[PDB]
């Protein structure tokens, strides 16, 4: 909902206009929009999520590279990230509260980060 | 990654018959099975074209069709025979998985009503013992009776890793108010579009939901509520269709609130103001959700077959399909008191007691532990 | 405050929110409720342009002394307020919002 | 907010479907509930357009009206038959409430004088109990007529929130003087002018005055004294609309003194002079006003539908409406003496006794305590 809503402008900018100058601009404003819509140019969530990314990374692999319960120190492994995820998360809701609105919204549909 | 239909009993075989009806004629290909000249990703369900069918009197009508080219009554009844041609079918499911490139589930279409109802029960527990590491997901039906559907629900309470319901009382209601039938042939009908727009996102090649893994997995929080049911409006604006799917009236069933809603739109519409929709309508609070766990509302998008207007489902998984289950309990023991162990029935009642507390506990603030 | 069928329903909203001291208050909240407010009244028919510049300020206690709205302006037409017209509305605003939410509590009571 | 109306008996349904008519007509609203072509916020009273109003032989000749598209005589008669059919007529409003986005008031169009006096008198009881925190407005209308009258009294006194009162004698005489009538249909031309006009700045949102207890809160100084009567001037400067309102050869009823006064000017009038106006009405003392509590008199301005001059509208809480209750209580006791307990027209006519007391206590300098 921000590829097929700002696709669907750019293409919309092009059958309309005859002239090709507005192309070569509302291609170049439709690309800028990418880059500052999915948060790639604002730096602190863009390294703040890219902690979340890597961070599914170690969790995955520790569920997946045993079949045992979590005893042979990954217990002790387990712990270490909620203490961090559980901390970035409420991190990055601090963060939020122009274009946030659009993505906060789903996250919050049932009011849980209200009681984080 | 490929999906096989499995088809028992009358009701299957019926339906996912005019399931691929419905779905053949959804892409160019003719009733003798070859691709008319007339974008759409088909390998899900057809293999080079050849539907992935496994089917088990009706064979004949089946048959007698154009589509000849396309290829008891006791639990206890069912439960023999298939056991007796166990290694014979199981050669048919083999063959074609290792024909497959890379199998991912399987799909079961039968009514819990009575050969189905049986040979069902051997197959998921048999499906599971030889393939640990596959989906099984299944088209169950609802209608001495009660017996054979109590028997079902212990083998689809713990084998069947996702589930949908289809009750055939609240489906006949929806055929007198707006089809007014009063028929099977009809009420299937609903059914084919029920079920192929179930699964429209898998079909044509989209951003995500490219699996069936990819539209399961958010739903079900925990293995124990593994049940959903359906909800479908067109019978135009994305605000009109959320409205319409969640009013009583629609969903197809017979304190309590959801778990996580899924919602398919097969339309052309604008997506600029779907979020906006979802604004309007949880400021409007119009629908209750579990205060322990973090979830939300899903919605995708499709497009209709040009080879065939906006159209809109729902998929829901809501604590109140534990009532359904309760009429069945009750009816039992109202049986168990009118009337070579009869031990089986008792375990089985007492697993799915179980599963009538995990609803009624999920509604708590505090069902976790 | 002369659209009033607006301003109804946004002190219905906010309701719940101001009532907690500030500290806790964060503007990226309180925009997806105004935008919600709009469509929920009939100032959803409006200019899309000048419903691009309405939107919320923080005053720098509780959220009842902190909320006011802004209306920015740039450009050409930026030489009629001249940044002192903005430093009277809100000297304004703040009188009718105190004289909006001492009537909606006295109907309140009633 | 939203208002859902309630058209009981053989007059709610009448001024009810007038009131409609007027107020589709006011709006861009063809008669096959259809929007043409051809600002004004009609979202309270219309939805989305379909009228939120509750109908209970008229019903037919409403139906053969081309406005179809647009949806014995007791008093202990009335209450019963309201007893056997309680669930089935909420069911029409539980879910046009919970439909609703969010709820503000009742409505309730229905005349004193017998089956829908009877079953209003039952309905105002049990919104009492559903329902806490939602006004009740009624527009009752007023004339074994004494009986039934009183009745209604006992629970107008205690369950609607606000009342405004229309009386056919001072209507029909109106009818014989500027109308020059010598019928039902008449006279109803009058009730749907005052009804329309006095939702007038529910519909065109202005500074203030934006839902329905902004009215009322101003009036009505206690819960006890909410009666109100109405004047239209009608039957151009703003000082010459108020002067031609507080004349008594104008209200629509048959010491004292008045407790709030409310004016309604709908026309495209001056809006600077509206304040010099109230400066001078003040000097000459048309008006006499409570001595224990401050007390003023309010105008309000709105816009006519230019769809479809200066309108005017005086809504008033004067303490001689006690005459009223007095004729109606008067004339019970002559027909007491004359002819399972009868203890419910005793407890009826204690109750009324309270609130004639409450008024002519209320013209008193220690009306406190
Ligand atoms: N809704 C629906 N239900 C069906 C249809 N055909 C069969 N059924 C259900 O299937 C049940 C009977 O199955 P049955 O004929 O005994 O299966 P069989 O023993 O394998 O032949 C009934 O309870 C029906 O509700 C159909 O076309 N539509
Ligand atoms: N103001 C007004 N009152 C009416 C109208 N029609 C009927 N009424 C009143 O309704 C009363 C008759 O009630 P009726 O219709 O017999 O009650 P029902 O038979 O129980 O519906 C009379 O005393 C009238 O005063 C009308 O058009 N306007």
């Amino acid at each position: 909902d921000v590829l097929e809503s700002q696709f669907s402008q750019l293409l919309h900018q092009i059958n309309s206009t005859r002239d090709f100058e507005s192309i070569r601009l509302a291609h170049d404003h439709f690309l800028s929009n990418l880059l500052a819509q999915s948060f790639i140019l604002l730096k602190p969530v863009f390294h703040c999520l890219n902690e979340i990314l890597d961070l599914c990374h170690s969790f995955c692999s520790l569920v997946s590279q045993n079949l045992g319960p979590l005893d042979e120190r990954g217990a002790a492994q387990l712990s270490i990230l909620v203490k961090g995820f559980s901390r970035q998360s409420s991190l990055l809701f601090k963060i939020l509260s122009n274009s946030d609105l659009a993505q906060l919204l789903l996250r919050l549909d049932y009011n849980k980060y209200y009681t984080q | 990654r490929e999906i096989i239909t499995l088809q028992l009993g009358q009701c299957g075989n019926q339906i996912g018959f005019e399931f691929w009806k419905q779905l053949c004629a959804e892409h160019g290909i003719s009733p003798e099975g070859i691709v008319e000249e007339f974008t759409d990703r088909k390998d899900v369900f057809f293999y080079q074209y050849i539907p992935r069918a496994v089917l088990l009197r009706v064979i004949h009508s089946i048959l007698n069709s154009p589509y000849a080219k396309l290829y008891g009554n006791n639990w206890a009844s069912g439960f023999s025979q298939g056991e007796k041609i166990h290694e014979d079918i199981f050669d048919i499911i083999d063959r074609e998985a290792d024909g497959s490139d890379s199998l991912e589930g399987f799909v079961l279409c039968h009514s819990i009503a009575g050969t189905g109802s049986g040979l069902g029960s051997y197959l998921l527990e048999r499906l599971n013992d030889r393939y640990p590491k596959k989906l099984v997901q299944t088209y169950s039906v609802f209608p001495v009776q009660p017996y054979n559907s109590l028997l079902t629900l212990k083998r689809l309470t713990q084998n069947a890793d996702c589930l949908v319901v289809l009750d055939n009382t609240a489906l006949n209601r929806i055929a007198t108010d707006r089809l007014h039938i009063q028929s099977f042939s009809q009420i299937n009908q609903l059914v084919s579009t029920i079920m192929s727009a179930s699964t429209t996102t898998l079909r044509y090649p989209g951003y995500m939901n490219n699996d069936l893994i990819g539209l399961i997995a958010s739903l079900i929080p925990t293995p124990r509520l593994h049940f959903l049911m359906t909800g479908y409006t067109p019978l135009t604006t994305v605000l009109d269709v959320m409205r319409r799917l969640l009013q009583p009236k629609n969903v197809m069933v017979s304190n309590h609130c959801y778990i996580a809603i899924l919602n398919i739109i097969q339309g052309e519409v604008d997506p600029t103001q779907v979020h906006k929709s979802l604004q309007r309508i949880r400021e409007r609070k119009l629908a209750n959700f579990i205060p322990w766990g973090p979830a939300s509302i899903q919605v995708a998008l499709s497009r209709k077959s040009p080879y065939l207007r906006v159209s809109g489902l729902m998929m829901a998984n809501h604590t109140s399909i534990s009532s359904l289950f309760e009429r069945t309990c009750r009816q039992y023991d109202k049986l168990r008191k009118r009337e070579d162990n009869f031990d089986e029935m008792d375990t089985s009642r007492e697993i799915v007691q179980q599963l009538i507390d995990e609803y009624h506990a999920a509604t708590r603030p505090d069902y976790i532990s | 405050l002369g659209q009033g069928d607006f301003i109804r329903h946004l002190m219905d909203l906010l309701k719940p929110e101001l009532v907690r001291p500030a500290t806790t208050l964060y503007q990226h909240n309180l925009t997806g409720i105004l935008e919600t407010a709009v469509r929920a009244t009939n100032a959803q028919f409006d200019s899309p342009e000048i419903l691009r510049r309405l939107d919320v300020r923080l005053l720098e206690d509780t959220g009842w002394d902190v909320f006011s709205l802004d209306y920015h302006v740039d450009g050409p037409i930026a030489t009629v307020f001249t940044r002192e017209c903005m430093s009277h509305y809100l000297r304004v605003f703040n009188f009718l919002w105190r004289a909006k939410r001492m009537e909606y509590i006295l109907t309140d009571i009633r």
